[PDB]
Order: C-alpha cells, then sequence, then structure tokens
C-alpha cells in the first residue's frame, strides 16, 4: 500500500474536494463520524482504501487531504458542515484576503506569505505515510488562488518531493459560470508555470459539465452543487483503481506510463456515460455496447472537442458495475468499424481495460440516477488542443491591447511573463499539431 | 468581515449619503436606533461590510459625516435615521467653502482635514480586514469637490493598498446656476483620475432629464434627484452586501471593470425608474428589466451608449426570478447588439442575481457600464471649462486662495487626455 | 482481436486488448523570483508616496 | 436578426451569398473577429474549427466540413479511394492512380506499368503527359511538391463539329443533416482545338480548363456547353440522354464518395454545424463511361448560374438552420436492401 495526498486549492478545488470525499465516504462505507464498521483492523492497516484514508486508535478514518484557500468563507463551510469531524483542523488552512482573480496576487503577493505554512501542513501528512507515491491537486485555472498559488505550490512540491508523482484535476474556465474576465490570462499563466511539474492533468471544462447537466439531467440553470457532484463521479471513476483491489492504474506512476508517452502532452480527455436524471420515471438500462459507444460522443466528454480530427496515443476504459470482458471486446470490435479512431504510428492501437463490479454510488437525493453499469474513458488525444486554441485566442485579443495587464504588473509581475507564458503555449499547440497530422 | 469605511462630504455628499444609509438600513432590517428587526438571516451575513456592532446588539454605520458648514449635518442629525450615526463621526467647521474648490482643497478644508482623518484612522484600526473607502460628494461645489478630493489624497497616503471608491455627482446647468462649477468639476476630475480605483458618474443632467421627461415631474426637487441616486447606490452595492459570487468585494469589482487604470469611470443604470410614492403595482418581467437597464433613458450619466463601445459591464438583478431567463435575456442583449461590446475583451458582461428585492418592488435591475461614451460627459465639462478659462474668467476667486493658472492648465490637460484615451479604445 | 494481461480478483478484473500493432527550479531560484517581485512591488509603492509627498 | 462573418474575400460564390443574405433584411454582417455570429463564411486555409460552437445562445453554422480536405486533395483522394473498403481497390470509376513523393507507391507503380509494356496496350499517364515512365519520375523529382501519376484516358468522348475534348463540372451541396444535393445545372468545360492522339507536347487540346484555353470560343460561348444543349447533342448524335448515359454514373460517384467520409466529417452530434459546396470534375470516355478526375472543396460557379446556385445555398443550407419570416437540387439518396 502506497499513500496519496490530495490537495485542494481555491474555491473550486475545495468545493470539488467536498463532493469527492462525500462520495468516497459513501463508496467505502465510512460515516461522517469517520467510523467504518466494515473495517476490522482497528487503529491502522494497509488496505487499498488506506491509500486515501489514515486511521486513529479510536477507529476514525481521516482523509489524506489538505484544503487551502486565501479566504475563510468556503473552508469555514467545510469546518461547520456535515463532514466537520472527518478532518483535523490542521488540514484546513485559510488566509484572510483572497487573490482578487489575479494570478500575480495569488502567486507572488499572498503566495509568498503563506507557502511555507502549507508545506509544513503537507509535511505533517507525508510524515505519517509509510510510502508516499505523491499528490492529487484540485484547482481552477481562473481564480487567483487556484491559478497563482497552485503553480507556486507545484514548484515547491517538485523541490521537496522530486521523486513523487503529481496529478492535477483542473477546472477550465467557462463564461456561463465564470466570475472574472481575466480567467484566460490566469489560465495561461498557471499552465505555463505548472507544465514541467505535473505528470498527468485532467481538464474539466465547466462548459461541458454545464451542458451535460442541462441536456441529460434536465436542470434549467446548473449550480456548482450540480456540477461538482457530476465532477466527483468522474474523479471517483479515475481514482477507484487506487482505492480498490485491481491491477490497472494501481499507482500514480501507471497513469503516466499508460496515458502519457510525451511528458509535455499530459492532458488526457475524460468521457463519461451514462448520465441519467434521477427524476426520469422509466429508463431502459443501457448495454455495455451502448455506454462504450457513448464514450466517442463529444456531448459526453469533459472538454468539448472532436477526436475524429486528431490522433490517439493512449486509451483506458474504466468500467463500474455489471460488465464482463466478453461484452467489452465485442463492443470495441463493433465500435472500431463504425468510427474514426486513428492512433499515432508509434503506439499500438488498443485499449487498457479495468472493471470494478460495484456499480457507481450516488449521493442520496442527488440528480443522478442509480445505474447497473457505467464507464469513464480516459483517452490521450490531440483533439484536446482545441481547448488551448480557444484559450490562447482570448488571451491574444486582450493582450494585444494590454487590457487588465496593469493589475498583474501592480503586484510585482513583469509584462514579459505574459509573453513567455504565451509562447510556451504556442509551442504546446505546435507539439500537438506535430503529433496529430 | 471585509469592512468598507464610508465618508460623505459637503451638502450633496451628505444628502445622498444620508439617503443611502436609510435605504440599506431598511434592506438589512436595521431601524433608526440600530436594532435588528428583520425576518431573514441573509440580511446579517455580510452586515459588517457597512456596520460596526456595539454592545446591546446595536449596529452603527461605518460612516463619517464631513462638511465645512453645519447646516446639512444638523438636517441629517435631526432627520429620521440621524440618531443611528456615531456622534463623534460628525466632523464640521463653521466657515463654509463658498462653492470654491480652492477653499475646500487648500485653505478652509486644510484646517479641518486632520480631524476627519483621526476619525477615519479610528474606524480603520477597528477593522479585521478593511477593503477600503467609499466617498459620496458632488464635483460642482466647494467642500465635497475640493475637500473631498483632498481627503482622497490623504487617505491614499495612509492606506496605499486599499480600494478608493466614489459616487461623484457631476454638475449640470439644468440644476445649478453657479458659474464656476465647471472649474470645480475639472479640478476634481483631475484628482479622481489619479487617486480613485472606481468612480460612479452620477450626472445631474441625466437625473434632471429622467425626472422631467420620463417621470413627468415638471418641477423636480433635489429629493426627486436623490431618490434615483439612492436606488442606484442600493443597486450597485448589492454584490458587496449580500452573498456572494460575482463582484463580492471592491477589488474584485475593480479587476472586472477596469481594463486600464485611468478608465475607471462608470455609467450606472436602473430599471424600473420610479418617483416617490407613485406606486409600481405591476412587477417587470425579466425581458423588460433587461431592455430598460440598457436603455439610454435609464442611464444616470447623460451619455448616448450607442455613441461608444462597452469595455466592461456588470448587470445585477434583484428579486425572485428565473436564473435561466436572466441568462437568456443577457445573452440576447449582447448577441443582438454585439458591435457595442469590444471584441478584444471576450465575455465582458457579468451577471449577478440577489434574491431580496429593494423596498416597494418585486423586480429590479442595476446596470454598471464602463463605456467609452462617458467621454461625452467629460467633453461637456471641458467645453464649459474652456469657454471661461480662455479669458481667465472668475479665476481671481481661485488665485486669491493661492492657486496658480498652471494648476488649471494641468487639470484641463489631464481631462482632455482622458477623453482622447477613451476615443483611442473606441476605435480599436 | 488479442486479449492479454488478464488479472481477476473478487472486486473486478482488468486486461489489455490490441487491435493493431505500431509501425526544475531550485529553492533559491524560487525565492529570488518571489523577492524580486516584492522589490518591484515596493518600488512602485514608494514612488507613489514620493509623488503624494 | 441573424448575424454572419465573411473570412474569404476571394470567394466569388460566398461574396454573392453575403450579398443575397444582406438583401433579405434579416441578416447583419459583423467584422471577421467578432465571435458572436450565427454563420461563418470561412477562410480557405487553417479555418479555426476548434473555436466554433462555444458561444452560448448562438446556434453556429460553418460553410466547410472539417476533414473534407481528404476528398479535395489529389494525393488524399487516391489514398482515400485505395484504403476504404467501400471504394477500393477495384473502383471502376477512378483512373488507376499512384501517390509519388520527390527525392510512397513508386515500386508498386512501376510493377503495373511494366505489364502494360509487355501487354502491348496504351501506356500514357498524367501528372505533365507522357507514355515513358522515365519522363514522369524525373519530372516530379525535379519539380518540388508531392504529385500523382494517374492513368490518362486515351479514348475520350469527342464533341462534333470539331473532334474536341471536354470535362463535366457538377456542383454539390451537403447540408448540416448530410443531405447530398446535386444542382440540376452542370457544365461542360470544352477544348476548342481538335484532340490529337500522337501530339502530347501541345497541351491545349489535351487539358480542358477555362484558363488554359487562351482560337477560343468558336463553337460555344466562353467554351462552356450547358446541359440542355449537351442533352440535345446526345439525343441527335448518339440516340441517348444525358440522364441515362452520364448522369446516373455521376450520381453514383458523388453519393459513394460522400457516404464514405460521412462518419469522419458529419456534424450530426456536434456543438457547431457544417455545410459545404463541392465541385466534382468528371471525364466521359468514348463508351459513355464516366470517370472521376477530382473534387474541388472551394469551387467557383459559371457566370450564367451564380444567381440561382447561391440562392439555392441560402434556401437549403442556411435558411434550413436559420428560418426567415420548385427545387434546383436533386436530392441523392439510395437505400438498396441486401
Ligand atoms: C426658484 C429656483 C428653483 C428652486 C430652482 N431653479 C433653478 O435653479 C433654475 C432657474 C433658472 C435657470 C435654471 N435653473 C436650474 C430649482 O428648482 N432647483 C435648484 C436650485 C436650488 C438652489 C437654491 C435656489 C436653493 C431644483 C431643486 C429645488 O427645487 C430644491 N429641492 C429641495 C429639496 O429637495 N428639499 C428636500 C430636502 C432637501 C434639502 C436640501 C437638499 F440639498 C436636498 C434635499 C425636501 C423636499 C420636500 C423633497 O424631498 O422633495 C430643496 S430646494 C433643482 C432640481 C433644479
Ligand atoms: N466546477 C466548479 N467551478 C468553480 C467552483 N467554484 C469556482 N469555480 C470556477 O473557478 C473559476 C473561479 O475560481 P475560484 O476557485 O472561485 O477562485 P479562487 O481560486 O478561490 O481564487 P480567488 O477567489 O481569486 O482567491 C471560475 O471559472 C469558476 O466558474 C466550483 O465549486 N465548481
Ligand atoms: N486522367 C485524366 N484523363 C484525361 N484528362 C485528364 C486526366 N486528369 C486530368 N485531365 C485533364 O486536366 C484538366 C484539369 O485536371 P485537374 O482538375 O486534375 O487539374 P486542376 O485541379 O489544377 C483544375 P481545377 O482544380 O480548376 O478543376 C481536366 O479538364 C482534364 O481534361
Ligand atoms: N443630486 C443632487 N445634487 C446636489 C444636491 N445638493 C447640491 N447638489 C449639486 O451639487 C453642486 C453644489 O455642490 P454642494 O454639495 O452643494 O457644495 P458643497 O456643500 O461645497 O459640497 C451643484 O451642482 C448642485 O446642483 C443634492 O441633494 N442632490
Ligand atoms: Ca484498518
Ligand atoms: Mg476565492
Ligand atoms: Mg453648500
Amino acid at each position: 500500500m502506497r499513500e496519496c495526498i490530495s490537495i485542494h486549492v481555491g474555491q473550486a478545488g475545495v468545493q470539488i474536494g467536498n463532493a469527492c470525499w462525500e462520495l468516497y465516504c459513501l463508496e467505502h462505507g465510512i460515516q461522517p463520524d469517520g467510523q467504518m464498521p466494515s473495517d476490522k483492523t482497528i487503529g491502522g492497516g494497509d488496505d487499498s482504501f488506506n491509500t486515501f484514508f489514515s486511521e486513529t486508535g479510536a477507529g476514525k478514518h481521516v482523509p489524506r487531504a489538505v484544503f487551502v484557500d486565501l479566504e475563510p468563507t468556503v473552508i469555514d463551510e467545510v469546518r461547520t458542515g456535515t463532514y466537520r469531524q472527518l478532518f483535523h483542523p490542521e488540514q484546513l488552512i485559510t488566509g484572510k484576503e483572497d487573490a482578487a482573480n489575479n494570478y500575480a496576487r495569488g502567486h507572488y503577493t499572498i503566495g509568498k506569505e503563506i507557502i511555507d505554512l502549507v508545506l509544513d501542513r503537507i509535511r505533517k501528512l507525508a510524515d505519517q505515510c509509510t510510502g508516499l507515491q505523491g499528490f492529487l491537486v484540485f484547482h481552477s485555472f481562473g481564480g487567483g488562488t487556484g491559478s497563482g498559488f497552485t503553480s507556486l505550490l507545484m514548484e515547491r512540491l517538485s523541490v521537496d518531493y522530486g521523486k513523487k508523482s503529481k496529478l492535477e484535476f483542473s477546472i477550465y474556465p467557462a463564461p456561463q459560470v465564470s466570475t472574472a474576465v481575466v480567467e484566460p490570462y490566469n489560465s495561461i499563466l498557471t499552465t505555463h508555470t505548472t507544465l514541467e511539474h505535473s505528470d498527468c492533468a485532467f481538464m474539466v471544462d465547466n462548459e461541458a459539465i454545464y451542458d451535460i447537466c442541462r441536456r441529460n439531467l434536465d436542470i434549467e440553470r446548473p449550480t456548482y452543487t450540480n456540477l461538482n457532484r457530476l465532477i466527483s463521479q468522474i474523479v471517483s471513476s479515475i481514482t477507484a483503481s487506487l482505492r480498490f483491489d485491481g491491477a490497472l492504474n494501481v499507482d500514480l506512476t501507471e497513469f503516466q506510463t499508460n496515458l502519457v508517452p510525451y511528458p509535455r502532452i499530459h492532458f488526457p480527455l475524460a468521457t463519461y456515460a451514462p448520465v441519467i436524471s434521477a427524476e426520469k420515471a422509466y429508463h431502459e438500462q443501457l448495454s455495455v455496447a451502448e455506454i462504450t459507444n457513448a464514450c466517442f460522443e463529444p456531448a459526453n466528454q469533459m472538454v468539448k472537442c472532436d477526436p475524429r480530427h486528431g490522433k490517439y496515443m493512449a486509451c483506458c476504459l474504466l468500467y463500474r458495475g455489471d460488465v464482463v470482458p466478453k461484452d467489452v471486446n465485442a463492443a470495441i470490435a463493433t465500435i472500431k468499424t463504425k468510427r474514426s479512431i486513428q492512433f499515432v504510428d508509434w503506439c499500438p492501437t488498443g485499449f487498457k481495460v479495468g472493471i470494478n463490479y460495484q456499480p457507481p454510488t450516488v449521493v442520496p437525493g442527488g440528480d443522478l440516477a442509480k445505474v447497473q453499469r457505467a464507464v469513464c474513458m480516459l483517452s490521450n488525444t490531440t483533439a484536446i488542443a482545441e481547448a488551448w486554441a480557444r484559450l490562447d485566442h482570448k488571451f491574444d485579443l486582450m493582450y494585444a491591447k494590454r487590457a487588465f495587464v496593469h493589475w498583474y504588473v501592480g503586484e510585482g509581475m513583469e509584462e514579459g511573463e505574459f509573453s513567455e507564458a504565451r509562447e510556451d503555449m504556442a509551442a504546446l499547440e505546435k507539439d500537438y499539431e506535430e503529433v496529430g497530422v | 468581515m471585509r469592512e468598507i469605511v464610508h465618508i460623505q462630504a459637503g451638502q450633496c455628499g451628505n444628502q445622498i449619503g444620508a439617503k443611502f444609509w436609510e435605504v440599506i438600513s431598511d434592506e438589512h432590517g436595521i431601524d433608526p436606533t440600530g436594532s435588528y428587526h428583520g425576518d431573514s438571516d441573509l440580511q446579517l451575513e455580510r452586515i459588517n461590510v457597512y456596520y460596526n456592532e456595539a454592545t446591546g446588539n446595536k449596529y452603527v454605520p461605518r460612516a463619517i459625516l464631513v462638511d465645512l458648514e453645519p447646516g446639512t449635518m444638523d438636517s441629517v442629525r435631526s432627520g429620521p435615521f440621524g440618531q443611528i450615526f456615531r456622534p463623534d463621526n460628525f466632523v464640521f467647521g463653521q466657515s463654509g467653502a463658498g462653492n470654491n474648490w480652492a477653499k475646500g482643497h487648500y485653505t478652509e478644508g486644510a484646517e479641518l482635514v486632520d480631524s476627519v482623518l483621526d476619525v477615519v484612522r479610528k474606524e480603520s484600526e477597528s477593522c479585521d480586514c478593511l477593503q477600503g473607502f467609499q466617498l459620496t460628494h458632488s464635483l460642482g461645489g466647494g467642500t465635497g469637490s475640493g475637500m473631498g478630493t483632498l481627503l482622497i489624497s490623504k487617505i491614499r497616503e495612509e492606506y496605499p493598498d486599499r480600494i478608493m471608491n466614489t459616487f461623484s455627482v457631476m454638475p449640470s446647468p439644468k440644476v445649478s446656476d453657479t458659474v464656476v462649477e465647471p472649474y470645480n468639476a475639472t479640478l476634481s476630475v483631475h484628482q479622481l483620475v489619479e487617486n480613485t480605483d472606481e468612480t460612479y458618474c452620477i450626472d445631474n443632467e441625466a437625473l434632471y432629464d429622467i425626472c422631467f421627461r420620463t417621470l413627468k415631474l415638471t418641477t423636480p426637487t433635489y429629493g426627486d434627484l436623490n431618490h434615483l441616486v439612492s436606488a442606484t447606490m442600493s443597486g450597485v452595492t448589492t454584490c458587496l452586501r449580500f452573498p456572494g459570487q460575482l463582484n463580492a468585494d471592491l477589488r474584485k469589482l475593480a479587476v472586472n471593470m477596469v481594463p486600464f487604470p485611468r478608465l475607471h469611470f462608470f455609467m450606472p443604470g436602473f430599471a424600473p425608474l420610479t418617483s416617490r410614492g407613485s406606486q409600481q403595482y405591476r412587477a417587470l418581467t425579466v425581458p423588460e428589466l433587461t431592455q430598460q437597464m440598457f436603455d439610454s433613458k435609464n442611464m444616470m450619466a447623460a451619455c448616448d451608449p450607442r455613441h461608444g463601445r462597452y469595455l466592461t459591464v456588470a448587470a445585477i438583478f434583484r428579486g425572485r426570478m428565473s436564473m435561466k431567463e436572466v441568462d437568456e435575456q443577457m445573452l440576447n442583449v449582447q448577441n443582438k447588439n454585439s458591435s457595442y461590446f469590444v471584441e478584444w475583451i471576450p465575455n465582458n458582461v457579468k451577471t449577478a442575481v440577489c434574491d431580496i428585492p429593494p423596498r416597494g418592488l418585486k423586480m429590479s435591475a442595476t446596470f454598471i457600464g464602463n463605456s467609452t461614451a462617458i467621454q461625452e460627459l467629460f467633453k461637456r465639462i471641458s467645453e464649459q471649462f474652456t469657454a471661461m478659462f480662455r479669458r481667465k474668467a472668475f479665476l481671481h476667486w481661485y488665485t486669491g486662495e493661492g492657486m496658480d493658472e498652471m494648476e488649471f492648465t494641468e487639470a484641463e490637460s489631464n481631462m482632455n487626455d482622458l477623453v482622447s484615451e477613451y476615443q483611442q479604445y473606441q476605435d480599436a | 482481436m488479442e486479449v492479454i494481461e488478464l488479472n481477476k480478483c473478487t472486486s473486478g478484473q482488468s486486461f489489455e486488448v490490441i487491435l493493431k500493432p505500431p509501425s526544475d527550479p531550485s529553492l533559491e531560484e524560487i525565492q529570488k523570483k518571489l523577492e524580486a517581485a516584492e522589490e518591484r512591488r515596493k518600488y512602485q509603492e514608494a514612488e507613489l508616496l514620493k509623488h503624494l509627498a | 436578426m441573424y448575424t454572419f462573418v465573411v473570412r474569404d474575400e476571394n470567394s466569388s460564390v460566398y461574396a454573392e451569398v453575403s450579398r443575397l443574405l444582406l438583401a433579405t433584411g434579416q441578416w447583419k454582417r459583423l467584422r471577421k473577429d467578432n465571435p458572436r455570429f450565427n454563420l461563418m463564411l470561412g477562410e480557405r486555409n487553417r479555418l479555426p474549427f476548434g473555436r466554433l460552437g462555444h458561444e452560448p445562445g448562438l446556434v453556429q453554422l460553418v460553410n466547410y466540413y472539417r476533414g473534407a480536405d481528404k476528398l479535395c486533395r489529389k494525393a488524399s483522394l487516391v489514398k482515400l479511394i485505395k484504403t476504404s473498403p467501400e471504394l477500393s481497390e477495384s473502383c471502376t470509376w477512378f483512373p488507376e492512380s499512384y501517390v509519388i513523393y520527390p527525392t510512397d507507391e513508386r515500386e508498386v507503380f512501376l510493377a503495373a506499368y511494366n505489364r502494360r509494356r509487355e501487354g502491348r496496350e496504351g501506356n500514357v499517364w498524367i501528372a505533365l503527359i507522357s507514355s515513358e515512365a522515365s519522363e514522369l519520375l524525373d519530372f516530379i523529382d525535379e519539380q518540388g511538391q508531392v504529385h500523382v501519376i494517374q492513368k490518362y484516358l486515351e479514348k475520350p468522348l469527342l464533341l462534333e463539329p470539331g473532334h474536341r475534348k471536354f470535362d463535366i463540372r457538377s456542383w454539390v451541396l451537403v447540408d448540416h443533416l448530410y443531405n447530398i444535393y446535386l444542382y440540376r445545372e452542370g457544365v461542360l468545360r470544352t477544348s476548342s482545338e481538335p484532340y490529337n492522339s500522337a501530339n502530347f507536347q501541345d497541351k491545349t487540346c489535351h487539358l480542358t480548363n477555362h484558363c488554359i484555353q487562351k482560337n477560343y470560343g468558336r463553337y460555344e460561348e466562353g467554351n462552356e456547353m450547358f446541359f440542355e444543349e449537351f442533352n440535345q447533342y446526345l439525343m441527335d448524335a448518339l440516340n441517348t440522354t444525358l440522364e441515362n448515359s452520364i448522369l446516373l454514373q455521376i450520381k453514383h460517384i458523388i453519393r459513394s464518395c460522400l457516404m464514405c467520409i460521412e462518419p469522419a466529417i458529419s456534424t450530426k452530434h456536434l456543438h457547431y454545424q457544417s455545410f459545404q459546396l463541392f465541385g466534382f470534375d468528371f471525364m466521359v470516355d468514348e463508351e459513355l463511361k464516366v470517370w472521376l478526375i477530382e473534387v474541388n472543396g472551394a469551387p467557383a460557379c459559371a457566370q450564367k448560374l451564380y444567381a440561382e446556385l447561391c440562392q439555392g445555398i441560402v434556401d437549403v443550407a442556411i435558411s434550413s438552420v436559420f428560418p426567415l419570416a420548385t427545387s434546383i437540387f436533386i436530392k441523392l439518396h439510395h437505400h438498396h436492401h441486401h
């Protein structure tokens, strides 16, 4: 057993964090007390769930988690909500004044004054770990704390834990729920600074999730509660292999090995099905063929893009529920003949497959229906570079006029970090095109 | 607690400031003695933004009342909500300033300003996390314009890393006949360009025309004007006073609204426009609020929005309504009129919804726009200014307090530069 | 076409299926960068107080 | 009010579309960089498909199919035809073709070439034209870019009076639902100087463009014969019709080509929509067998027909998606059961 430390940065990171540990606690049979009746080794252990949860002598199961925000409000809700007794107070770190949707303020100004405290608290979790494999970092691209503080933390974590893997779950900005116009700047800045320090990053476009919630859950105007409970399901499908008995993606190094041949091109596309409204009165249960075919529909992806006009370099299918290998292989054969699935010439055209027999847990009184079988496809495709193009375009429009730049320069940052960040992304777009055609 | 320290200076400043406190006290269920008598916990969640909390569960406005004469502040003390304010926060002289910016900024106002700052210091030191300062004043008089800008400059020196916010009332010949108001306004605008982060341009020309043309009041009073100012002031501070997502503090508002430091002058709007008493029995639909809040006839700055382009916009809807329908209607406005929103700031309109409507209404909308059309307001002042200044007319009232003509030339220059700067971005 | 690496257990099973074959800055550098920003930030603030003086 | 953006100024076809749309009074034109459009009349090259369909409250439509370049480049068309089971490799209607890179299927080209030598059959190929392999291989290696060695049709159908070559252009519109619409008017682009078997150097009787033809216009106006006249020539001279002798084969080829790529390019379950106007170029041999020469992804119309076709593009492609306040197209569909 090798431990994983989850780090939640900013509002998005923290709130996606809540939804995740809620969902884990349900999946593993842990109560809000921290008490796990099914766990028989009291006061310790080295089961698969102990990757995410440490243990105390009283039988309490405590997330290997740190929540950090530069502002008390949202972490104060974690301190006083349903799961308050799950987390030790030293895991929940808050500042006073936030980063005002400014990367530079989060990175340079307020980052400098809080970085050493956050590392001290992360060091206290790493010290109670027998064999730490590394970190799962949750954050937005758009916030100041999410963009700016995360990128600093990632640079530090590299120094203090060079041999440890770092995975990201990053929230990509969408105008339908954005709170700032400078999110494109913040996103390119943090992507530039974090690129070398992240082994594998899962981007979730709030636009894709918002539409899935309207289209498939029949929700008029989705809130962060709606979006996060869906995000947490996708996150859980991805982390299930680390928390449950299995032989695919059992450690953080395998995510990189299985999904990331090129170190810079480390952004796999996540696609999830089925997403079914709880309120839906009568529902035909979808077959293995149907949910697997739904993984190649842009409408079900975490980032809207078109894999038909790109190349795959790796592709994992992660099933949950009543699924056998015979049905998965038959489904792939059918799918392959009807669809455009080009791999790069230097990888085998093929699929790593993992099945867990427990179907997806749903939060009681949520929007998602119980289902007999679900799947998350994790495919590294060049088509996700569409998300960089969109973002780089918006950056260029504003930056040619130097609009809002004075806010960043005011905090110590130099105008040249913008163009560096930008031309790094230019090269990244050019890497994806080189691999893709 | 993210505390804002409020200052109100001069007749206009103290009059619209007094009315602001009346309106928001009613919205937060605070009565004239400072006692809470509301039926909702949403009212108290962010009460510390504007109110200190004393013993006896008493709420006191974080408000400093400044003037160089006693008349307007005796009127405020004697008024209905007057007993709410902290008594040591009333700071006033006897001289007055004679509608003279030089007297307010340099001579009469200099004598009183350090006792204002002592009260500001006391209120500031008491704050766990101070956001900054909001000032109400006119730019056409003496105390509010001259002394008010002096205060801004001194506060900036003590608190260089806090946000400075103003509600600046612009003079119009439709409301005032004091000949030297363009002088006082141009001098005050010079100060506002250098030393404020966000300025709401409340234009008396617009307020008069709304009252005359739209509200059908043939003889408007200051009270009629101020009723539109207080609605706007209630509206634009909603995001600061209730939970909690978009433009929830002064710095976040500024990072959204101010793409270049000097271009921080905003054009507020409001729907529905109402006069006092005269009853709105019919609530507006989401489509009407959205049409009306963007209408020229609903702007509190007398500028034609079609004559410029929007750099940034904040729209804030109040009352119980469909969030879906707000989103549709907002997208509809920017898609049907896309050429008035600069292409080079993507997604430059942001939208908030608060569940609690203002007094006497079920549905309201408040618009805050940073439009290049605001140059028309400054251009109007500049023309009124240059007409006199090219013959050095009335300048002896200012040089007799020790000012030189060079100050006037510099202020004239900086404002004409502001105008050409707005025209620069209107044509990109 | 070809199944390989089949592992089974009580919780689930995993395998691979092939259709076709082929054909960091130091702790010092971070602080020099954070301190240089603070110095630029403090220079800007000092110039402001110079002007206000 | 709908909105659009023009990003190819050189397009004669979509200049007329924008003109026609503005004339309706329900379409306003925006400037190229404004993202808040319903319709993009896109650029020829590097069209930013990744940025389409991410504007809330706007249904977005583009006038190109991403991936349709596979049909509209010569070396992509050969590879598409050669590697798709629905066409390859015994496709009867595409001339035997080989993709050849300069200094690949050159080893495979020479193999089939050297059996035409010993077989003692007409061994002329196109790239340009020669019966010896040495001239063609040495021509491309020198030239510069990638090229195609394709079998040249020694026995073309010849028009009388004049003993001349020609080719047929058919304009095809594929809408957002992947309905394939062949415009009823096509056009023959004629040579005006007699076709010569032995004389390959002079390349004006052999190459039937509208430009390279510059006598010129002896027989018809601008070396453009249209379908009423050509139907009449076929009835009078060969006792057949255009519909029977040629137009069925054209319909089959168009529909075969476009159904082959539908899975790769369809915008059916996508976040933006596409339509596109293609121009197919056909050759007719002396047996009245039709052959596909190439497909053009950005065609120009012929002067006479601009007004009608562009109104058609508005009616079926644009007003289908964006409705306002006798059909010029034949809809190509066939569902044979087996
Ligand atoms: C006979 C002069 C009238 C009073 C004046 N007309 C003008 O100045 C014309 C005349 C010639 C050329 C153009 N000018 C603008 C006028 O109607 N004024 C402004 C000038 C007052 C300045 C001097 C004479 C005192 C209007 C305002 C005036 O009618 C007043 N309103 C009030 C007023 O609002 N009083 C309230 C209290 C209050 C007192 C002082 C304040 F500053 C604000 C509020 C209480 C009342 C009951 C209410 O709420 O309606 C006091 S005086 C403007 C809106 C145009
Ligand atoms: N999916 C999701 N997105 C969120 C959530 N909260 C914020 N966002 C998105 O994240 C971006 C804003 O970043 P935040 O995380 O709120 O900002 P922050 O990191 O707290 O930074 P500061 O507040 O600037 O200190 C926008 O794109 C929001 O739409 C959430 O709970 N879920
Ligand atoms: N295999 C073949 N047999 C007979 N003629 C051929 C041929 N390939 C090409 N041609 C002749 O060459 C002419 C143009 O060919 P093609 O269309 O490939 O070139 P092009 O693409 O530069 C012109 P455009 O793109 O404008 O239609 C045709 O009109 C035809 O007469
Ligand atoms: N809207 C409004 N404008 C006012 C009010 N009182 C004065 N003014 C305007 O303010 C200007 C004079 O400033 P004033 O505040 O009276 O002078 P001060 O006492 O020296 O600050 C003139 O243009 C007046 O029209 C008021 O209550 N409401
Ligand atoms: Ca145990
Ligand atoms: Mg925050
Ligand atoms: Mg006065």
